[PDB]
RNA sequence: GCUUUACUGCAGGCUGUCGCUGAGGACUCUCACUCCGGGAGGAGGACACCGAUAGCCGGGCA
RNA sequence: ACUCGUACGGUCACUGAAUCCUGCCCAGUGCAGGUAUCUGAACACCUCGUACAAGAGGACGAAGGACCUGUCAACGGCGGG
RNA sequence: AAACAUCUCAGUAUCGGGAGGAACAGAAAACGCAAUGUGAUGUCGUUAGUAACCGCGAGUGAACGCGAUACAGCCCAAACC
């Protein structure tokens, strides 16, 4: 489905309506110093490692919108419920 | 040629001898062994705990 | 499953020992000090019973008396030389230096003093081809150039007993007497014959390997078995 | 001033370096060639020996014992296992090095008791340690106030027992506090945990 | 119990790397180390063997 | 152990005296060889990060794989229209 | 663990070695009720199923301290001879 890169919505930051541009969620990185790289290191050794051996689960036929709105006076970002879109483009 | 009592009849050979440590029919004038007490495997005498129950 | 039969032969238990107890002596070329001073007479020809070949009893000059590998047409009386100056006759030893190129040889050492490695089976010789003051090149049995330490020690001449291959068993129980000599488990049972426990091609209704046959240099003992490493099988191509 | 002994100690800092390195290169040749346990005269490290309690006196003994390097020379599980206790490769035993030499030194003298040891160095294939033992039934011992404890009937098989220094800090006895829970005051005691 | 391109692992083999290990992306040397030789000595050589680790293969085994 | 053995050897497999013969297929799988380029781990090295360390990235790249070739008395295959 | 691989059963059964009448531990490179504080080590009660671990599942699981028992502190290496 289509959707517009910018539009008037609430701003929970500002608590009233503002401009906002929407952009999809990108994937930042992981440091791999979290207490379950940690565990990982550990508990991995001789033999089977539990819940370490286990491969990555499968894929959901269609995902939810993962966006950001980030309101064009303040700067900061809201998240809200997403929706499954097979397809998801920004107009403009 | 059965494996009973047929087989039974080949059995004159002499293994199993009174032993001169312990006093039991228990070594073997072939191996030279007693299979009781350890006598021409080991100076310590032959023991073990699963000679018993474990609590006991 | 269970331990194939190759790897029950590692165990060395008796079924797979060779009849030492019975074998008559190491044919290994005789030490000499320098200068060739060493010559012996053949004193008697013999049976090999680890070789299925003639071995000659030599009494040397100096009162050793060792059964050597003979090459053809050695008889007793004949008078053999090992050493340096040896003279270059059929059934005399010394190091492929002294020998002229072009000489078939045998019981070829593989490292100077070792005693023989090469050519040393029925009827068969290495070829002496090049000469050097580095390296002296022979042409082995199999066909394969090897490159030697010129102070390797050979006999010239083939070894005796040549044709030996020639004439068929016939019998399984002439195959037997000769088994019964070596260090060999026989007769043999089909891998492809035995059940699925006791071989990676046993099992199955009808007999058949199931699986390709060439198995990999990596493949663990137990799993090595049929073709090993083949670089091609059959007769085509 | 500095003791001689101080220069012998200051070498060994650094055995791969100066003139320590050629005399180990050298001896090492003979080492290789002497079996798992020789009486030797005199203490290669006599700085370290003196310290650990070595006297140049009757009924004190010195013994260099190799031992081959590496982990555990462990037998695959012929019955079954789960994944987890089927490791063959990377399990390591639970005793240094050090503390299996000053074992085969102790079975080599029956007579006498461990006292102490230390390294001597190693190749790529085998670590050499030198073990001081005493002769508890000797009277030059006996009458020592320094080493004449190691008499006692209690003391008997001492290394058999991990009561050497190198027993006790392979059993994790060294801190007297946190991180000792389980170790003192034996490993046994405490369920075999530590 | 048996099978396999079932799951997960383990031996084993191949391969790189570090230690053994020295002197002057291809090279010479000898002194460790290896092999041959009764011995002198010869062959090889910082490689190989061995310890450690990494990648690949791995129903041979659990 | 084989082995007091050395290719006329001995190991690993298949077929199963003699006689007349043994066709086509290398795409898949197996084995083996090769390989410009691609991919390919760790240590060392370089960049960022940390007064250090964790960590992130980079360059290099062995076997292996991709890719090419050889091979069926190698597993096997030789249909429908 | 209602399967099962980490985990559990368990450092249990069993095996190798060794001492004693008891063993082992033990005079701080401790503790960290953080203090102007405690003062070798076992053990008993408690701290406590607490902290901590863990397909964060099933399960596993201390310590400091405190109240007791009994109390005990010393000897080398080196410096200088
Ligand atoms: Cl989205
Ligand atoms: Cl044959
Ligand atoms: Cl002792
Ligand atoms: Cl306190
Ligand atoms: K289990
Ligand atoms: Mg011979
Ligand atoms: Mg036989
Ligand atoms: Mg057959
Ligand atoms: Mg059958
Ligand atoms: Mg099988
Ligand atoms: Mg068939
Ligand atoms: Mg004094
Ligand atoms: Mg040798
Ligand atoms: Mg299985
Ligand atoms: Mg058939
Ligand atoms: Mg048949
Ligand atoms: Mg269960
Ligand atoms: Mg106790
Ligand atoms: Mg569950
Ligand atoms: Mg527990
Ligand atoms: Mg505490
Ligand atoms: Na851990
Ligand atoms: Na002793
Ligand atoms: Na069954
Ligand atoms: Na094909
Ligand atoms: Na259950
Ligand atoms: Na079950
Ligand atoms: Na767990
Ligand atoms: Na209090
Ligand atoms: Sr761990
Ligand atoms: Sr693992
Ligand atoms: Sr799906
Ligand atoms: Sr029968
Ligand atoms: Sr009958
Ligand atoms: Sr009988
Ligand atoms: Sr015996
Ligand atoms: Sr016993
Ligand atoms: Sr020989
Ligand atoms: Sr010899
Ligand atoms: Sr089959
Ligand atoms: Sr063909
Ligand atoms: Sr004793
Ligand atoms: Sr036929
Ligand atoms: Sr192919
Ligand atoms: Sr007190």
């Amino acid at each position: 489905m289509q959707m517009p890169r910018r539009f008037n919505t609430y701003c929970p930051h500002c608590n009233e309506h503002q401009e906002h541009e929407v952009e999809k969620v990108r994937s930042g990185r992981q440091t791999g110093m979290k207490w379950i790289d940690r565990q990982r290191e550990r508990n991995s050794g001789i033999g089977n490692d539990g819940k370490f051996s286990k491969v990555p689960g499968g894929d959901k036929p269609t995902k939810k919108t993962d966006l950001k709105y980030r309101c064009g006076e303040c700067g900061k970002a809201h998240l809200r419920e997403g929706w499954r879109a097979g397809r998801l483009e920004f107009q403009e | 040629t059965g494996a009973g009592t047929p087989s039974q009849g080949k059995k004159n050979t002499t293994t199993h001898t009174k032993c001169r440590r312990c006093g039991e029919k228990s070594y073997h004038t072939k191996k030279k062994v007693c299979s009781s007490c350890g006598f021409g495997k080991s100076a310590k005498r032959r023991d073990y705990e699963w000679q018993s129950k474990a609590g006991e | 499953g269970r331990r194939i039969q190759g790897q029950r032969r590692g165990r060395g238990t008796s079924t797979f020992r060779a009849p030492s107890h019975r074998y008559k002596a190491d044919l290994e070329h005789r030490k000499v000090e320098d200068g060739d001073v060493i010559a012996g007479t053949v004193v008697d020809i013999e049976h090999d019973p680890a070789r299925s070949a003639p071995v000659a009893a030599v009494e040397f000059e100096d009162g050793d008396r060792r059964l050597i590998l003979a090459p053809e047409g050695v008889g007793v009386g004949d008078e053999l030389q090992v050493g340096v100056s040896a003279e270059i006759a059929p059934g005399n030893t010394l190091p492929l230096a002294e020998i002229p190129e072009g000489v078939p040889v045998c019981n070829v050492e593989s490292s100077p003093g070792d005693g023989g490695k090469f050519a040393r089976a029925s009827g068969v010789n290495a070829q002496l081809l090049t000469h050097d003051r580095n390296v002296a090149v022979v042409k082995l049995p199999s066909g394969e150039m090897k490159r030697l330490d010129p102070q390797c020690r050979a006999t010239i001449g083939v070894v005796a007993g040549g044709g030996r291959t020639d004439k068929p068993f016939v019998k399984a129980g002439n195959k037997h007497h000769k088994m019964k000599a070596r260090g060999t488990k026989w007769p043999n049972v089909r891998g492809v014959a035995m059940n699925a426990v006791d071989h990676p091609f046993g099992g199955g209704g009808r007999q058949h390997p199931g699986k390709p046959k060439s198995i990999s240099r990596n493949a663990p003992p137990g799993r090595k078995v049929g073709d090993i490493a083949s670089k091609r099988t059959g007769r085509g191509g | 001033a500095r003791s001689a002994y101080s220069y012998i100690r200051d070498a060994w800092e650094n055995p791969g370096d100066g003139q320590l390195a050629e005399l180990q290169w050298q001896r090492q040749q003979e080492w290789r060639n002497e079996g798992a346990v020789e009486r030797i005269e005199r203490p290669t490290r006599l700085d370290k020996a003196r310290s650990q309690g070595y006297k140049a006196k009757q009924g004190v003994i010195v013994a260099r014992v190799s031992v081959r390097k590496g982990s555990a020379r462990k037998r695959r599980h012929k019955a079954g296992r789960r994944s987890k206790r089927q490791g063959v490769t990377r399990i390591t035993r639970r005793k240094d090095i050090q503390r299996v030499a000053e074992e085969r030194a102790s079975r080599t003298f029956p007579n006498l008791r461990v006292l102490n040891s230390y390294s001597v160095g190693q190749d790529g294939r085998q670590k050499w340690h030198e073990v001081i033992l005493i002769d508890p039934n000797h009277p030059a011992i006996q009458n020592d106030d320094d080493l004449s404890w190691i008499c006692a009937d209690d003391q008997a098989d001492r290394v058999f027992r991990g009561l050497t220094g190198a027993g006790r800090r392979n059993r994790g006895l060294s801190g007297k506090g946190k991180g000792s829970e389980k170790t003192r005051p034996s490993l046994r005691s405490n369920g075999g945990k530590a």
